[PDB]
C-alpha cells in the first residue's frame, strides 16, 4: 500500500 | 411510453437493466439502464446511493422494495460495501436480511464487504460479516483476504507512533476476529 492509505470508496 | 421505472436488476457485470411500467398500457418489460433517458435513470439510483453513503438505516428500508439489493455502481459495489466500509452495523444487517450478496466481490480490485470493513478497520461490523456467514477465504485481485489484507496494513502503520496508535487496537481486532475462523 501508499503507506497505510485505504480509501478504495473515495470517502476523502 | 416509458411511464415509470418499477424494478431493476444488475446484469453481466456494473451494468442495471431496469423493469418498466408503460402508460400506453401495454405489459412491463425489462430495459437496459441505458437504452432510457439518463435522469428518469438518475431519480431513480440517487436516492439509493445517497442513503448508501448517509449509511442511512430507515432510508434504505424503504427504498428496498421492487429495487435489486445488491445493484451495483460502475465500479461494481453495492451498498453493501459503502456500508461496510462506513462502521453501519445496523445497514449491514439490514441489507444482509434483505438478502444482499455477502461475497460479492467489486470490480476495482476484487474487494468484498469484509475486505471494506477492515481496510476503513471496522471491527464491529467485521464481527457482524463472519457472524451472518460471509466467506472469509475470499481473494482480492492480490489474491489477499481480508484477514492478511489487516496484516499488511498492519505492518506499515507507523508503530512506536502516538499518532496512529489508535487504528493500531483497531486493526488488531479485526484480526482477532478473523483468525477465531481459522484457527
Ligand atoms: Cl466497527
Amino acid at each position: 500500500y501508499p503507506g497505510g492509505s485505504f480509501d478504495p470508496l473515495g470517502l476523502a | 411510453e416509458v411511464n415509470k421505472i418499477i424494478g431493476s436488476r444488475t446484469a453481466g457485470e456494473g451494468a442495471m437493466e431496469y423493469l418498466i411500467e408503460w402508460k400506453d398500457g401495454h405489459s412491463p418489460s425489462w430495459v437496459p439502464s441505458s437504452y432510457i433517458a439518463a435522469d428518469v435513470v438518475s431519480e431513480y439510483e440517487t436516492p439509493w446511493w445517497t442513503a448508501a453513503r448517509k449509511a442511512d438505516e430507515q432510508a434504505l428500508s424503504q427504498l428496498l422494495e421492487d429495487r435489486d439489493v445488491d445493484a451495483v455502481d460502475e465500479n461494481g459495489r453495492t451498498a453493501l460495501l459503502f456500508v461496510a466500509g462506513l462502521g453501519s452495523d445496523k445497514c449491514v444487517r439490514l441489507l444482509a436480511e434483505a438478502g444482499a450478496d455477502l461475497d460479492h466481490r467489486d470490480m476495482r480490485g476484487g474487494l468484498t464487504a469484509l475486505h471494506m470493513a477492515a481496510g476503513y478497520v471496522r471491527p464491529e461490523v467485521v464481527e457482524a460479516l463472519v457472524e451472518l456467514g460471509a466467506d472469509i477465504e475470499v481473494e482480492d485481485e492480490r489474491g489477499l483476504t481480508a484477514l492478511e489484507l489487516a496484516r499488511e496494513i498492519l505492518k506499515t502503520t507507523p508503530k512506536g507512533n502516538p499518532m496512529q496508535f489508535g487504528r493500531r487496537i483497531g486493526l488488531e481486532k479485526v484480526i482477532n476476529v478473523l483468525e477465531g475462523q481459522v484457527f
